[PDB]
């Protein structure tokens, strides 16, 4: 069934699962033509596939190759992303491919649902949280390696650094999503409080600040009060 | 002209033939159904006054022997039997006439309604999906579920429709992922029709038993397949002409005919919208779209 607050914990147990997120599959600009009209070019992006339990990261990197001379494409874009995983799901050897694959919008479950129509065990589910992977291409480090791509890709990374040799999961994906929801709501401010010190720096293996224990109690802190701001702003309350 | 003899009426009951029904009285002197049109496939169903649940009755064609009905009153319901003694038969049957005991099947001769409900329904594919084969007729009521229905538990007593189903790997070619589940005329065409159907004609004749049994016995899994195999076609965008046209029309007096009081849980609205307004047939349905909207407009 559908993943909300209630069964939240599930996330963290041993059942191998991944979160597909979509959102940064398909990206455009959009501009005006010489005789006036609005016209779109794509640049490259990327699905955002992530087990939550060990923060493994599987950016598979999305050329503006795949689109050319196709139509619809916000539509084609579903399914392609379905293929990706499915594809993915099928590298993996047995032990490591998931029981649940979450995805973070309901338009992609017929389209991934038909892709695996192979692995009748893998059970496809949509999720009533509203999670901010969309904010993933405000990590330096992802934004950078999606644009530079000059063929299709994949990269891996660890979306915890080394976290999890100091806290649990549950803490971690916590950690992930309260600097990803800062990162969406006010990218500029949510950046400023991460690198305001440079004598914390972010290892070439990371993605983020090598921030102590302390340290992180007062970014998570500085987080925490951005994303109230910006709600007050929003709503005027 | 073919009777059905009634051996007595027990107990009360709604007695209907086709499209017809009668209200008969307990013990009322009833004894049979005469002048039934020779050539189509008929049904003769029941429902006790008592228990207006388990609508239930018997498929047969005159053709393939004498048939009539005898209330049983062990297991307590109304049911159809084979006279093989043909002497025999055709002394119940003058005798029950010369004594006037029995209505004539009241068909309008201007109606075509039983010809164009039954056009493609043939006695031998429906005792395939109601497998008995020791009767020539065969039963249906309310509660009997379908073949697919129970991979999701009797299988003597089972509706054996084809199983369609849009998200299986029958349904989906391995690398056409996206182009068979947007555009079903893979499965339509060479699974279904070819495949396993092997005509059209015979495609139809599942579409209207289906539809007939869900009107007739509110049977419920009935009702989804017709609606799957009306969704099929409609979500194929190769779709042979004349199918198309003959479609219209079949589903044209299937919706004449249905109870108006019944519009809501014989008609899903999904399936009709998108049929009708969304999908790649949305413009080759003119009559069935048009007694739609002029009959059902809050469906739509």
């Amino acid at each position: 069934g559908a993943m909300n607050s209630s069964n939240y914990a599930e996330l963290f147990n041993n059942d191998i699962k991944l979160f597909v997120d979509d959102t940064n599959v398909y990206r455009v600009t959009v501009h005006k033509t010489f005789e006036g009209n609005v016209a779109t070019k794509a640049i490259n992006g990327c699905i955002f596939t992530l087990n939550p339990k060990t923060g493994h990261l599987f950016l598979k990197i999305i050329h503006t190759s795949v689109w050319a001379g196709q139509k619809r494409l916000s539509q084609l874009a579903k399914w392609k992303t379905a293929e990706e995983v499915s594809a993915l799901v099928r590298s993996l050897p047995k032990e490591e491919q998931p029981k649940q694959i979450i995805v973070t919008r309901k338009a992609m479950l017929d389209p991934l649902e038909v892709h695996m129509l192979d692995f009748p065990n893998i059970a496809i589910r949509p999720t009533e949280l509203r999670l901010p992977f969309s904010a993933a291409m405000s990590i330096d480090k992802l934004s950078d390696v999606v644009m530079k791509a000059t063929e299709p890709q994949m990269v891996l990374f660890n979306i915890y650094d080394d976290w999890l040799d100091r806290i649990s999961s549950y803490t971690a994906f916590s950690r992930l999503t309260l600097l990803l929801r800062a990162l969406k709501t006010n990218e500029e401010s949510a950046k400023m409080i991460l690198l305001s010190d440079p004598t914390i720096t972010i290892k070439s293996y990371h993605l983020w600040p090598s921030f102590t224990d302390e340290q992180w109690i007062t970014i998570e802190s500085q987080m925490r009060d951005l994303i109230l701001t910006e709600y007050g702003r929003k709503y005027n309350v | 002209m073919n009777t059905v003899p009634f051996t007595s009426a027990p107990i009360e009951v709604t007695i209907g033939i086709d499209q017809y029904s009668f209200n008969v009285k307990e013990n009322q002197p009833f004894h049979g159904i005469k002048d039934i049109p020779i050539g189509h496939v008929h049904v003769i169903h029941f429902q006790h006054a008592d228990n207006s649940s388990m609508r239930y009755g018997y498929w047969f064609d005159c053709r393939m022997g004498n048939f009539y009905i005898q209330y049983d009153p062990k297991d307590g319901l109304y049911k159809m039997m084979e006279e093989r003694d043909g002497a025999k038969f055709e002394n119940i049957v003058h005798n029950f006439k010369e004594r006037q005991m029995m209505v004539s099947y009241p068909k309008i001769d201007e109606d075509d309604t039983w010809y164009n409900l039954t056009e493609f329904v043939q006695m031998d594919k429906i005792r395939k999906i109601v497998r008995k084969d020791e009767n020539q007729f065969s039963y249906v009521d309310s509660s009997m579920t379908t073949v697919q229905e129970n991979e999701l538990s009797d299988p003597a007593h089972s509706l054996n429709y084809t199983v369609i189903n849009f998200k299986s790997r029958e349904a989906i070619r391995p690398g056409h992922e996206m182009e068979d589940f947007l555009d079903k005329s893979y499965y339509l065409n060479t699974v279904m029709l070819q495949g396993i159907f092997k005509n059209s004609s015979n495609y139809f004749g599942e579409l209207q038993f289906a539809f007939l049994n869900a009107m007739f016995f509110g049977n419920y899994g009935s009702s989804l397949q017709w609606h799957a195999m009306i969704e099929l076609i409609c979500s194929s965008a190769t779709v042979p002409k004349h199918m198309l046209d003959k479609l219209d029309e079949i589903l044209y007096y299937q919706i004449k005919t249905l109870p108006e009081q019944y519009s809501d849980i014989l008609l899903n609205e999904r399936v009709w919208n998108i049929c009708l307004y969304s999908s790649f047939q949305k413009n080759s349905l003119h009559n069935t779209e048009k007694i739609m909207e002029n009959k059902y407009p809050e469906l739509l």
